[PDB]
């Protein structure tokens, strides 16, 4: 390896990513995108696996440090805690009515 | 650099009915005010659960019981200590260097978590050194693996440094965990809960929170309890003999399928629960 060396002959670092799947669990995974939030709309949310449709607010709720999201008594989901800054927010299906 | 343990007289193990306790959180899922009905891996409210004890007699039985224990579908580890004597476990399918294997210890400054092929042994322990010099413990001689290869998952926490003195009169801590290895995960729970007792732990209820979820595709088949050990100037012995056990005692009980009716409180706690299949009056 002279630095004198032409195209060809100079050293060039290559790495290998090689790509392994297996029975273990899915360990390395990608960087999952994150958007900004929206108070008094009807829009659709998607946090960890929850994908629903309503209108997210405030809550004056409080959740155990490892609850996620909560449902009411008609098993349906009802809140969920933001994972960004740890807030609960109610989840309140949208205008539903006939004209 | 392991070295066996001898002068250990052997004892029919002992068992202890257990309480409602072992009752943990199955889900993620805040519920306030209501009845749910779970069935997965939970232990019944009355069982044969294997009482370890760990002790040392003035003179005329020592005891260091910590023997190689199944795991099935779920253990639930419950701890009465005093002094912080239980280190760790050793999960694994044969603790061999053949197949990998779990190891969570925490050696007084970090917890140590590694999830590799090591070469354990009978007798794995920790121990301490009461050196009446500068008035300190300063626990040594890491005897828990002999050859570590082939790591796949490594964790370890912030360095500190907890009480390692030998306290003397009653177990005034409780560390109950449930151990689970289902799709893959490897879940643990964990709930403290400080009590005053010598032995046959009080009844009472304690809902167990999910604490780590390791990710693991490994099978786990038996465990073994990490203990402490104390040696000073007053202990005969030169390489297996001259160490002294602390009053501690653990307790292990195996998960059953069963259906429990968990009651939430305003906060989302679990306060209570109802086993049907223990008994009439419950289903
Ligand atoms: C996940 O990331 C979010 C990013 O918004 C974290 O929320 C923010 O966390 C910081 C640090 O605890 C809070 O303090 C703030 O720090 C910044 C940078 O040092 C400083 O400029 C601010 O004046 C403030 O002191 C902050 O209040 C909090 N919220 C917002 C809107 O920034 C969140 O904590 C992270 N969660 C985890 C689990 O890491
Ligand atoms: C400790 O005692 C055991 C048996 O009394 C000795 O033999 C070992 O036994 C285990 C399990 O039975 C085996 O996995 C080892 O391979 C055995 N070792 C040998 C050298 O045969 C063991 O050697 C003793 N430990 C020490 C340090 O002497
Ligand atoms: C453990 O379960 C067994 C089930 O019968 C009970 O203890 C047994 O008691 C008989 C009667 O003396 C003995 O022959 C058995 O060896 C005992 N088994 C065990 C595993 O100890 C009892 O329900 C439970 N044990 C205790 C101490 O409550
Ligand atoms: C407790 O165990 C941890 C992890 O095995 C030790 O931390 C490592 O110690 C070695 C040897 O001192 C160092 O080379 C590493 O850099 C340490 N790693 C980290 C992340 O700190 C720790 O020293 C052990 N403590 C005691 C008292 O044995
Ligand atoms: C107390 O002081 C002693 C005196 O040196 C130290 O313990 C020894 O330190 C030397 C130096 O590394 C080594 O022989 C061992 O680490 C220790 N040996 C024994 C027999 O303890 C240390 O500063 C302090 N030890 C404790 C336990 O607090
Ligand atoms: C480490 O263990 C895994 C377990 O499946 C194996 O696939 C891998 O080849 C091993 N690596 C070695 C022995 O270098
Ligand atoms: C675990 O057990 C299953 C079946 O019992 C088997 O197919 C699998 O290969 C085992 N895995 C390991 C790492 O031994
Ligand atoms: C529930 O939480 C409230 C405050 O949010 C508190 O006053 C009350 O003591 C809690 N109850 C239990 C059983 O923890």
């Amino acid at each position: 390896f002279q630095p004198t060396n032409g195209v060809g002959y100079q050293p060039y670092r290559v790495v290998v990513l090689s790509f392994e799947l297996l029975h273990a669990p899915a360990t390395v995974c990608g960087p999952k995108k994150s958007t900004n939030l929206v108070k008094n709309k009807c829009v659709n949310f998607n946090f960890n696996g929850l994908t629903g449709t309503g209108v997210l607010t405030e809550s004056n709720k409080k959740f155990l440090p490892f609850q996620q999201f909560g449902r009411d008594i008609a098993d349906t989901t009802d809140a969920v805690r933001d994972p960004q800054t740890l807030e609960i927010l109610d989840i309140t299906p949208c205008s539903f009515g006939g004209v | 650099q392991c070295v066996n343990l001898t002068t250990r007289t052997q004892l029919p193990p002992a068992y202890t009915n257990s309480f409602t306790r072992g009752v943990y959180y199955p889900d993620k899922v805040f519920r306030s005010s209501v009845l749910h009905s779970t069935q997965d891996l939970f232990l019944p409210f009355f069982s044969n659960v294997t009482w370890f004890h760990a002790i040392h007699v003035s003179g005329t039985t020592k005891r260091f019981d910590n023997p190689v224990l199944p795991f099935n579908d779920g253990v639930y580890f419950a701890s009465t200590e005093k002094s912080n004597i239980i280190r760790g476990w050793i999960f694994g399918t044969t603790l061999d260097s053949k197949t990998q294997s779990l190891l969570i210890v925490n050696n007084a400054t970090n917890v140590v978590i590694k999830v590799c092929e090591f070469q354990f042994c009978n007798d794995p322990f920790l121990g301490v050194y009461y050196h009446k010099n500068n008035k300190s413990w300063m626990e040594s001689e890491f005897r828990v693996y002999s050859s570590a290869n082939n790591c796949t998952f490594e964790y370890v926490s912030q360095p500190f440094l907890m009480d390692l003195e030998g306290k003397q009169g009653n177990f005034k801590n409780l560390r109950e965990f449930v151990f689970k290895n289902i799709d893959g995960y490897f879940k643990i729970y964990s709930k403290h809960t400080p009590i005053n007792l010598v032995r046959d732990l009080p009844q009472g209820f304690s809902a167990l929170e999910p604490l780590v979820d390791l990710p693991i595709g490994i099978n786990i088949t038996r465990f073994q309890t990490l203990l402490a050990l104390h040696r000073s100037y007053l202990t005969p012995g030169d390489s297996s003999s001259g160490w002294t056990a602390g009053a501690a005692a653990y307790y292990v009980g195996y998960l059953q399928p069963r259906t429990f009716l968990l009651k939430y409180n305003e906060n989302g706690t679990i306060t209570d629960a109802v086993d049907c299949a223990l008994d009439p009056l419950s289903e």
